[PDB]
């Protein structure tokens, strides 16, 4: 995380961290169905909300533990 | 006159469908209904597409049945 | 009040999905009625088929009765 | 009478429901409307911003589609 922060500093960008471990669906990758209240955007949209630039350095954390469990 | 009758019924559905099921999905639903005729489709395909269209025009519920029909 | 209105409106939606003519809600339904009759089956088969015929008069978004009844 | 009581209890469930869980922000509306213009959105992005704005000013808090539209 500090490595990515310093890389963002080098390019004078804004850095971010989003954890993907513990996710096995696309509901936190993509959003949710647009037919009800409760639809929730994915972790990427959280990352853009919490960063202040068009061009952040998105850090995808714990990518190796992704597998097909449900929702594809 | 009969065609305008059918499209007046469609006027009823489109006037009441506002903020029901998916308001954004309304445009997708109408586009798919139009593409039913636009794309040269087999008569059995046309009939099952009309089946799913009857499984739409949804003033029943915003249930996943409407969503799965839109995806279909 | 809103649920009563929604049931009312969805029921005219059911009452206008009768293909305008009102002969049947779905063509597949009226096709099976004659197809059972237009095939010469024994009294053990034809008589029973005339009673599982009553599982029809259903449509996809409504009761799932016809979903397997049509296949049978 | 017991089915009426059970249906009323389900209605009590779905009427006590909104509170912890469902949230509304009427004050933000004007802020969301203004910040569309001063923060330039891409062409398709500006198009969907105008779309989600159009989803308001007609229905804003009294429908599930309007509140999820406001969250979007």
């Amino acid at each position: 995380t500090s490595l990515g922060r310093s890389i963002a500093r080098s390019m004078n960008r804004k850095f971010h961290r989003i954890s993907l471990g513990g996710v096995r669906d696309e509901a936190e990758i993509r959003g949710h169905r647009r037919t009800y209240i409760g639809a929730m955007p994915g972790k990427l949209i959280h990352a853009m909300k919490q960063v202040g630039v068009i061009n952040p350095v998105i850090l995808l954390d714990e990518i190796d533990k992704m597998s097909s469990d449900w929702r594809g | 006159d009969t065609n305008q009758r059918e499209y007046y019924l469609r006027e009823q559905m489109k006037a009441i469908q506002k903020e029901l099921g998916g308001e954004d999905g309304l445009s997708d639903l109408e586009a798919l209904r139009k593409k039913i005729e636009e794309v040269g489709m087999p008569e059995a395909v046309k009939t099952k597409a009309l089946k799913e269209l009857d499984r739409l025009e949804r003033m029943q519920q915003g249930s996943p049945e409407a969503t799965v029909a839109r995806t279909y």
